[PDB]
């Protein structure tokens, strides 16, 4: 099964059809004003027209900023690029800071490219090359569902010959990609020698010829990277590619001009369609003033994705300015470019609902007499500490041979693992021994 | 347990059950190395009321010449490889059949016959056979045709020209007979030199070497029971014998074929546990390298004869794969054949596998329906006087008979 995670319960913004928030829906609770604002942002991203337009989720630690940014990702689903990054990812050692922003801005714009995936596989019954050299190669394929012949081009035949294929081998051919894989000798020839250094696979119990309309997802950053440096070019099958290790590199703005001019030439043909996505620059207060000042170009540019920032800092110093305090840890010049969404501390009842949603996601049965205690301990501490007690409390209940949390399990865990503010009191008392 | 086979029935008749209408009523005669079967054609009767004289084609006679046990009663047989190649036994085999069918009065057999023969028949064998049949038996007109194509002729919808593969399997050969608008395509037709006799001989030899404690208690005439009754052809052999590898499936399917009784007695009166042996013997015609023979077998031959045709004419003969002859009695034979065929037909293409409505007797019912429909034809039969102007190798090329080659035989 899947692993439960710090957000695996949020499945959408949970808005109703009017765009107003339900009190508790799609795994979220409370937070209605910010959820309604994110509803407008999901409509903005679904509308595709806009470029570089950006949003700041602002508010205290443990108030749902990353849960709402992932709720936006879930409202859009896999069909639209959502690229998460921490502001701390910008400090590369192979490329400049203001390149890592542009790479991640280019990861958040997608191409959607349909093709009919067309697979042939089976025992090769014959290979017969047919100009006077090779016009085409006839190949025959067999499976326990029938037989076909294909008219391969000479470049696919070079690939059969590189895969060291012979009559009676079981082959996978893909007719779009020109990919070829030998899978083994067909086991009808497994008696050809008593030991030979080959693996024999049974003749495929499946169709000689299979079709899907696959729907490929790719991003402008995949294009930028795979076209900037000379490709590895060979399917391993080489040793020049041992010498020059790759590095990340400062892809020039002049190449991106041509990648844009080429993608326009393909989306005009309907061969691809664009999916403008979201870049989630999580914890943006960790960007430096040079990174922040580069956003004052990147949010203006007519190509850029939608950008979601998040921050929890007060009136603190802007990273890399050595002096200048500014709200949310962001320069006022950038804070004048983003639509800010507030985020709020919950009432105890709204925490108690999250504790139950966590329990019923995380696989815990919990009695009301213990859920009331986690609701109270949330007010004594913080929401994330209460939630973190659930698996430990269930795991003591399981060791104690019980099917559910009861008061004594959460009460024992409370006296066993400290929170960030009870532990700070220990360090303030024993100040001379740490 | 085994049973034991019958012997010495009383199928005695008058001068003959000669039917009404036109004067001639032919004998329908089927010769094969397992059984001879013969009956009057019984014209105007829709079901044949009796394919008379079912008996094993093996005979004996006294060491003083005093008596001849030709009927179902050591012994000898007039065939080699399912073609007749005898005189002195072939006569007493015919005599028994005519004597039980009824003889009219004079110094010949009374009325015309259809005599079943090998797919191709060596010219000398038809010469020797027609020489017996005109010198001794004096039949007024004679038809030669093939057991397999007769059983196909019965199983047709109509008296119509057809195309198909006859997958035939008699006592000492199995043959793939491609046919094109009723013509047997003998130019590229093929056979495997194996059949029920060699599978039964193999099943004997298996149990001899499994049970040296009683080599005398098993016998070929008992192997013929477990080969017809309890043996089956695999859906695919390398998977069937793989499910035979585990003791739970083995114990659920291994057969208590007891010998007749007078330690738990089984050292002298074993239950003769047959497991993979009830598969191995059937597989001989598909995989004749089980008996060491280098022949291609019934699956690779069907590929080899079929791929020699244009693609657009392979279809309307795979549209009638027709299973016939004694070995097609096996349960699962259709289900195997349609897999071996699915594994070699073009990916979406259709095929049809038909089994003879009786796996074996349809050769005779086919020759009956054929003789009933062709009774009053002139050009279809060798008429007695034609044997003074054609050497006895001669054939009339009617549907359900071989090609004729314009030829003669030197003799003195
Ligand atoms: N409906 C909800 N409303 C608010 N918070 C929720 C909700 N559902 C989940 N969360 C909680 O979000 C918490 C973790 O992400 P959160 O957004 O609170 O982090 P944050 O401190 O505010 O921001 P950051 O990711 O920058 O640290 C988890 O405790 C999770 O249970």
């Amino acid at each position: 099964t899947q692993r439960i995670a710090s957000h695996s319960h949020v499945k959408g913004l949970g808005l109703d059809e009017s765009g107003l928030a339900k009190q508790a829906a799609s795994g979220l609770v409370g937070q209605e004003n910010a959820r309604e604002a994110c509803g407008v942002i999901v409509e903005l991203i679904k509308s595709k027209k806009m470029a570089g337009r950006a949003v700041l989720l602002a508010g205290p630690p443990g108030t749902g900023k990353t849960a709402l940014a992932l709720a936006i990702a879930q409202e859009l689903g896999s069909k639209v690029p959502f690229c998460p990054m921490v502001g701390s990812e910008v400090y590369s050692t192979e490329i400049k800071k203001t390149e890592v922003l542009m790479e991640n801005f280019r990861r958040a714009i997608g191409l959607r490219i349909k093709e009919t995936k067309e697979v042939y596989e089976g025992e090769v019954t014959e290979l017969t090359p047919c100009g006077k050299t090779i016009s085409h190669v006839i190949i025959g394929l067999k499976t326990a569902k029938g037989t076909k012949q294909l008219k391969l081009d000479p470049s696919i035949f070079e690939s059969l010959q590189k895969e060291r294929v012979e009559a009676g081998d079981v082959i996978y051919i893909e007719a779009n990609s020109g990919a070829v894989k030998r899978q083994g000798r067909c086991d009808t020839y497994a008696t050809e020698f008593d030991l030979e250094a080959e693996e024999y696979v049974p003749l495929p119990k499946g169709d000689v010829h299979k079709k899907k309309e696959i729907i490929q997802d790719v991003t402008l950053h995949d294009l930028d990277v795979a076209n900037a440096r000379p490709q590895g070019g060979q399917d391993i099958l080489s040793m020049m590619g041992q010498l020059m290790k790759p590095k990340k590199t400062e892809i020039t703005d002049k190449l991106r001009g041509e990648i844009n001019k080429v993608v326009n030439k393909y989306i005009d043909q309907g061969i691809a369609e664009l999916v403008p996505g979201v870049l989630f620059v999580d914890e943006v207060h960790m960007l430096d003033i040079e990174c922040f000042t580069y956003l004052h170009r990147a949010l203006e540019s007519s190509i850029a994705p939608i950008v979601i920032f998040a921050s929890n800092r007060g009136n603190c110093v802007i990273r890399g300015t050595e002096d200048i305090t500014s709200p949310h840890g962001i320069p006022l010049d950038l804070l004048d470019r983003v639509m800010i969404i507030r985020t709020m501390l919950y009432t105890p009842q709204e925490m108690k609902q999250i504790i139950k949603i966590r329990a019923q996601t995380e696989g815990i049965n919990i009695s009301e007499e213990a859920l009331n205690h986690l609701g109270e301990i949330g007010t004594k501490t913080t929401l994330r500490y209460s939630v973190q007690l659930l698996t430990p409390a269930n795991l003591l209940a399981k060791i104690n041979g019980k099917d559910s949390i009861e008061k004594e399990h959460v009460e024992e865990i409370s006296e066993l693992f400290y929170d960030a503010k009870s532990s700070a009191k220990i360090l303030a008392d024993q100040q001379d021994k740490y | 347990p085994f049973r034991d086979a019958r012997a010495a029935p009383d199928p005695v008749l008058e001068a003959g059950p000669v039917a009404h209408g036109p004067l001639p009523v032919p004998l329908v005669l089927d010769n094969g190395s397992f059984q001879v079967r013969a009956g009057w054609a019984c014209p105007g009767q829709d079901p044949g009321p009796e394919p008379r004289l079912q008996f094993r084609a093996v005979c004996a006679r006294g060491r003083g010449g005093a008596r001849g046990a030709s009927g179902p009663q050591m012994l000898r047989s007039p065939f080699d490889r399912n073609v007749p190649v005898n005189l002195e036994l072939q006569e007493l085999l015919l005599d028994y059949s005519f004597q039980h069918l009824g003889v009219s009065s004079q110094g010949c057999v009374d009325h015309p016959i259809v005599l079943t023969e090998a797919v191709c028949n060596p010219l000398y064998s038809r010469q020797m056979m027609s020489e017996l049949l005109f010198e001794c038996y004096g039949i007024p007109k004679v038809a030669y045709g093939i057991d397999s194509l007769f059983s196909f002729y019965h199983n047709k919808p109509k008296n119509s020209m057809c195309s198909g593969l006859i997958i035939s399997s008699g006592y000492q050969c199995t043959h793939v007979l491609p046919i094109l608008e009723g013509r047997l395509d003998a130019k590229n037709c093929k056979r495997i030199n194996l059949g029920g006799s060699q599978a039964a001989g193999y099943l004997q030899r298996l149990l001899q070497l499994k049970y040296p404690g009683h080599l005398a208690a098993i016998t070929l005439s008992r192997m013929e029971e477990i080969l017809h009754e309890h043996s089956y052809i695999a859906e695919d052999y390398v998977e069937e014998l793989h499910k035979w590898r585990c003791p739970d499936y083995y114990e659920n399917n291994v057969h208590k074929m007891q010998l007749p009784f007078s330690v738990f007695n089984l050292a002298a009166y074993h239950q003769l546990f047959v497991g993979t042996e009830r598969i191995r013997a059937p597989e001989i015609i598909f995989q004749p390298s089980l008996i060491g023979e280098e022949q291609a077998g019934i699956a690779e031959t069907l590929q080899y004869i079929l791929d020699r045709y244009p693609k657009d004419i392979q279809e309307m003969l795979v549209q009638n794969v027709f299973l016939t002859g004694g070995n097609t009695m096996y349960p699962g034979m259709k289900a195997r054949m349609e897999k071996e065929l699915l594994e070699m037909r073009p990916f979406r293409s259709s095929f049809q596998v038909q089994l003879a409505s009786n796996p074996v007797l349809d050769a005779w019912y086919g020759a009956r329906d054929w003789a009933l429909n062709h009774l009053d034809d002139n050009e279809v039969w060798i008429t007695r006087k034609e044997y003074e102007e054609k050497g006895g190798e001669y054939l009339k090329e009617h549907c359900a008979s071989n090609i004729y080659v314009p030829i003669r035989l030197p003799k003195q």
